């Protein structure tokens, strides 16, 4: 074996750390990561808290399978020096508020219009899937029925009601989706009472896993 | 840092017992553990090594088929089950730690000893001096040789010394010649040639005076070395 | 029409290896060993690798209208021909499953396809086709002289081949690949677009030809076998049973989305 | 704030400098007579390479 | 208004300081010998065992033992002679762009997006590494750090501060405020009483730790500075920046000397580092390959091939026997 007892003993040490090694990096292989994105007044303190310094980590879990949401508003650095360790990341969820669509900090809305555009369109993230949230849906139908949207689009030209208003936000945000063959964005509509969003993250992560071992079996 | 053992007694010729060895105050199971046992007038004498994990376990050929090393790792204990005790096999046994990494130190800890009564190619380490007369104050020397050379091709020389005080279980000084243990003084000194070693004390208090015992690591079934008492 | 069946023989023998060897090699150098899909594309190259090559014994079998080898080779050559070809036919079979656990099941399909787990299934498999090759070898001997396995035991051996080398796989194939399909119609991002219509017909077609080149290839020989138990027809028929073998892996590579994205 | 960028800028242009070409000829000396003890500069024989 | 004049004519007389300063140029003295031919330098060592991206590696002052730093909270201390791990200590944050290895090499150290600084002792009584300390004072991620002996350790935030800590109690003892882009990187000096600092500012600010004022500021960059190093004399240094480019600054002279750059380059540097007797400048570019250039004279004398990811982290002994490049396709490499 040309080995030395005390070197034998340090390669059967190192053949029990790779055995570790590898059983962590399989137990870490099953997980999935999410994302979490937003502006200050878009909400996603009520997303965390529904579906239950430096950057936060949630832990949940749903129907057997482990979640984990990367909270990293606290950040307030060059975000091109730092995205970059998300490049692998099962999904993006976005939260934007849909009720600020008057309110200034620069309308709010268009602050996260941009931050929108600007993450999904990320080099990053050129096929990373989006979960975009729309929320606080009871304070904009309210703000809808005396402010008209056209404080923030002047050229809306639709019915002040509240189906057509949001479908014409979630139309708006979506076409923000460059090239829009490699990726899709499941926007949904939630708010504060409402317990559906963890299914719908679910039904969206099952989507891109399928797609994902599609891609790992080499059928697409 | 503890090990306590617990066992022995007297037991009639040709019969089985089991010495169990309670580690308490480190990581148990990334030790390999050793039991190494000593005759009530002679020196130590290398029994039983088994690795972390349970993944490697070797036995003295003057055991080997007749003695079983194990581990439970979990409740964090060592056990040697002795089968057909011959009248030979009575000795006090200590059980020692050993963990093997790059610059590591074995054989860093010794249990404090269980006693066992029976009612009536190896390297062979030579230490030629015994009761060496010494005075506090002053510089000792004492030699040791090797039957084959110890230095090894990766340029180790596993030559190990040990300090056994009158009434307590052997310690640790140098774990490689000229490699100084942890919280041992540094008066002592270790230095060989090949096959000749000498360990070397410059100034000499007190409670240094017992029995100087080489230990070889190159290959099993780790040989030890006769005493080399010291006189006060 | 001799010279022509030992011409295409020679043909089917040399692309067939080529291919397996290129497989491998692509498999080996040209991207790493890691997924289960390349683990099993790997154990079916080599299977077929090895049918490719017990082929041209058959082919001089032919040629010769004898056997010269000698009861020493039969044993070896038989026992192996049975082993390539139950390998080859359950490690597709495998194939299929893992794609079907990996569309229709994929939160199991996180904990269940690790390529560890493919490792150990493919030596399950290796290990029930060397149990076959060991039951022939034990009945493999030799008594114009022409080798076959020596023992009505005749008879129930050929049914279980049949039974155990074409109707299960090719039925568990069939109804993994259809469930497979519904399912990725069922997907969202399968069935959105033109685009991804078209990426949903296209891995239907290349679902299809999978399965229509394993029945096309695999029926007419076992259809000869059990019709005789109950001499140019059966030798171009075993020529079609090697020639899925051979071009089992040049559909698997010329039609893989890793390799395209490689190449 | 800009009394701290002025004060910052007053210290470093009172900055003792030497020429460039010193400078040069300073990091031309190391390199040169650091030459013989440099492993990736030349290829070291395998009987002295612990990496082999 | 005008302490915007009197800065602006500051900054004016200090430029006109370093052009009369500019007696000549280094290329032009260089040119006069003869360079490395071909630096060839084979994959000795390939260290496995990460699963996910290599952000940081530093070797040991015995240059045997390198530590490695991975996102799936991977702490790896790898024996480069024989190929087998040391330790592998879990981080409580996966989130990690740095990982310093102390001189005694008793400790390691790591951070990054949790804006902490973690200490591991390596030698304790028991058989596994601990976490000793905690600095947790920094308002943007750790960038780097580096020991400056078994109780200073000096890092660098992304909140455009460097600190100076005392492990024993914690508290940041010092801290070097004077940045205004977030620091990616720093470079102790041989003899560990000032060092470099580079920001996302394309600027690069020498510190004076016992001071703790910044001492000299170079700006020669057109983006972030993700790398810095220091020449082994200690009296120059070198910045890999985001245009594809690294610089040699000066410290007497207060100027650039040579511009490290091609036009078949457009890729970012990630990391730099020095050979032993410093001829040899080794920058981690973004095209999958380091490269070797003669710092002397600008000319690239080798390259590094053979990872198939993005280079994060490259390194040098301490006695110039081999290289370690660490990168994205979670491999580490040692090169001779
Ligand atoms: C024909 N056959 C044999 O095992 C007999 C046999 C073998 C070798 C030689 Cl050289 C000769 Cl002459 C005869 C098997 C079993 C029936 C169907 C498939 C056949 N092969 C299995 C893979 C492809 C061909």
């Amino acid at each position: 074996c040309t080995l030395s007892a005390e070197d034998k003993a340090a390669v059967e040490r190192s053949k029990m750390i790779d055995r570790n090694l590898r059983e962590d990096g399989e137990k870490a292989a099953r997980e999935v990561k999410l994302l979490l994105l937003g502006a200050g007044e878009s909400g996603k303190s009520t997303i965390v808290k529904q579906m239950k310094t430096g950057i936060v980590e949630t832990h949940f879990t749903f129907k057997d399978l482990h979640f984990k949401m990367f909270d990293v508003g606290g950040q307030r650095s060059e975000r091109k020096k730092w995205i970059h360790c998300f490049e692998g990341v099962t999904a993006i969820i976005f939260c934007v508020a849909l009720s600020d669509y008057d309110l200034v900090l620069m309308n709010r809305m268009h602050e996260s219009m941009k931050l929108f555009d600007s993450i999904c369109n990320n080099k990053w993230f050129t096929d990373t899937s989006i979960i975009l949230f729309l929320n606080k849906k009871d304070l904009f139908e309210e703000k809808i029925k005396k402010s008209p949207l056209t404080i923030c689009y002047p050229e809306y030209a639709g019915s002040n009601t509240y189906e057509e208003a949001a479908a014409y936000i979630q139309c708006q945000f979506e076409d923000l989706n460059k090239r829009k063959d490699t990726k899709e964005i499941y926007t949904h509509f939630t708010c504060a009472t409402d317990t559906k969003n963890v299914q719908f993250v679910f039904d969206a992560v099952t989507d891109v896993i399928i797609k994902n071992n599609l891609k790992d079996c080499g059928l697409f | 840092v503890q090990l306590v053992e617990s066992g022995g007694g007297l037991v009639q010729p040709g019969g089985s017992r089991k010495l169990s060895c309670s580690a308490s105050g480190f990581a148990f199971s990334s030790f390999g553990m050793h039991w190494v046992r000593q005759a009530p007038e002679k020196g130590l004498e290398w029994v039983a090594y088994i690795s972390s994990g349970s993944g490697t376990i070797y036995y003295a050929d003057t055991v080997k088929g007749r003695f079983t090393i194990s581990r439970d790792d979990p409740k964090n204990t060592l056990f040697l089950q002795m089968t057909s005790l011959r009248s030979e096999d009575t000795a006090m046994y200590y059980c020692v730690r050993s963990i093997y990494y790059y610059g590591s130190s074995p054989f860093d800890f010794w249990g404090q000893g269980t006693t066992l009564t029976v009612s009536s190619s190896d390297i062979v380490m030579t230490q030629a001096t015994s009761s060496v007369p010494v005075t506090p104050g002053e510089s000792v020397s004492i030699s040791c040789r090797s039957s084959k050379s110890l230095l090894h091709s990766n340029g180790n020389t596993y030559l190990y010394w040990f300090l056994q005080r009158p009434g307590q279980s052997p310690q640790l000084l140098i774990y490689r010649m000229s490699n100084l243990a942890s919280g041992v003084p540094d008066r002592f000194s270790g230095s060989g040639s090949g096959t000749a070693f000498t360990l070397t004390i410059s100034r000499l208090e007190a409670e240094d005076v017992g029995v100087y015992y080489c230990m070889q690591h190159l290959e099993y079934p780790l040989t030890f070395g006769a005493g080399t008492k010291l006189e006060l | 029409i001799p010279v022509i069946i030992t011409a295409v023989y020679s043909v089917v023998f040399v692309v067939g290896l080529v291919g397996n060897s290129l497989v491998m090699f692509v498999i080996i150098r040209y991207t790493k060993m890691k997924t289960a899909t390349n683990i099993y594309i790997f154990n079916l190259a080599l299977a077929d690798a090895l049918v490719t090559t017990t082929m041209p014994f058959q082919s001089t079998v032919y040629l010769m209208n004898s056997w010269p080898f000698g009861d020493v080779l039969c044993k070896i050559v038989l026992s192996i021909d049975y082993y390539n070809m139950f390998t080859s036919i359950f490690t597709l079979t495998m194939m299929s499953v893992d794609r079907y656990i990996a569309v229709c099941h994929p939160v199991k399909a996180l904990d269940f396809r690790t390529p560890l787990k493919a490792k150990i299934i493919n030596i399950c498999i290796w290990l029930l086709s060397s149990s076959v090759g060991i039951s022939a070898i034990v009945l493999g001997g030799t008594k114009v002289i022409e080798c076959s396995l020596q023992f009505w035991w005749d008879l129930f051996m050929k049914i279980c081949v049949f039974i155990f080398a074409f109707v299960i796989p090719v039925l568990i194939i069939i109804v993994c690949y259809t469930l497979m399909i519904l399912r990725l119609k069922s997907v969202r991002l399968l069935s959105g677009s033109r685009e991804k219509d078209r990426n949903l017909r296209r891995i239907t077609r290349l679902v299809l030809v999978v399965v229509a080149v394993f029945v096309v290839c695999w029926t007419p020989i076992h259809i000869f076998i059990l019709v005789e138990a109950l001499l140019s027809s059966y030798y171009f028929c075993i020529a079609l049973g090697y020639t899925n073998s051979s071009l089992n892996p040049i559909l698997y590579a010329f039609l893989d989305e890793n390799f395209k994205r490689c190449f | 704030q800009a009394r701290k960028l002025v004060e910052q800028l007053k210290m470093e242009a009172n900055i003792d400098r030497i020429k460039v070409s010193k400078a040069a000829a300073d990091l031309m000396a190391y390199c040169e007579a650091h030459a013989k003890e440099d492993p990736l500069l030349t290829p070291v024989p395998a009987s002295e390479n612990p990496f082999r | 208004d005008q302490l915007r004049q009197e800065a602006e004519q500051l900054k004016n007389q200090i430029r006109d300081a370093r052009k009369a300063c500019a007696d000549a140029t280094l290329s032009q003295i260089t040119n006069n010998i003869d360079p490395v031919g071909r630096i060839q330098m084979r994959t000795r060592r390939t260290l496995r065992g990460h699963l996910a991206k290599i952000y940081a590696m530093h070797w040991g002052t015995d240059s045997r033992l390198l530590v490695s730093a991975s996102q799936d909270g991977k702490l790896i201390i790898w024996d480069s002679y024989t190929t087998n791990k040391v330790h592998a200590i879990p981080l409580r944050s996966s989130w990690v762009m740095t990982c310093a290895y102390a001189p005694s090499g008793n400790y390691v150290a790591c951070g990054g997006l949790d804006n902490i600084c973690s200490i591991y002792n390596l030698k304790t009584r028991e058989g596994n590494v601990r976490v000793s300390r905690e600095l947790a004072g920094h308002t943007g991620y750790l960038s780097c750090c580096r020991f400056l002996d078994d109780n200073q350790i000096v890092t660098s935030s992304g909140d455009t501060t460097c600190a100076l800590w005392d492990i024993e109690t914690g508290q940041q003892t010092t801290t070097f405020t004077g940045h205004t882009g977030d620091v990616m990187s720093l470079s102790l000096a041989p003899d560990t009483r000032l060092f470099v600092s580079g920001a996302c500012d394309a600027s690069a600010k020498l510190w004076d730790v016992r001071e703790g004022m910044c001492r000299q500021t170079f700006t020669g960059h057109e983006s972030d500075i993700n790398a810095i190093c220091f020449f082994p004399n200690g009296n120059a240094f070198a910045t890999g920046s985001d245009d594809a480019t690294c610089r040699l600054f000066d410290l007497r002279a207060d100027q650039e000397l040579m511009t490290y750059s091609h036009d078949n380059i457009i890729c970012g540097i990630t990391s730099v580092s020095f050979s032993k007797s410093g001829r040899l400048l080794l920058a981690g570019y973004d095209d999958f390959n380091c490269n070797v250039w003669d710092a002397l004279k600008a000319d690239r004398a080798g390259v590094l091939a053979g990872h198939d990811n993005r280079v994060s982290c490259l390194g040098v002994t301490d006695d110039g026997m081999a290289v370690a490049t660490g990168s994205w396709d979670s491999f580490l490499k040692i090169w001779n």
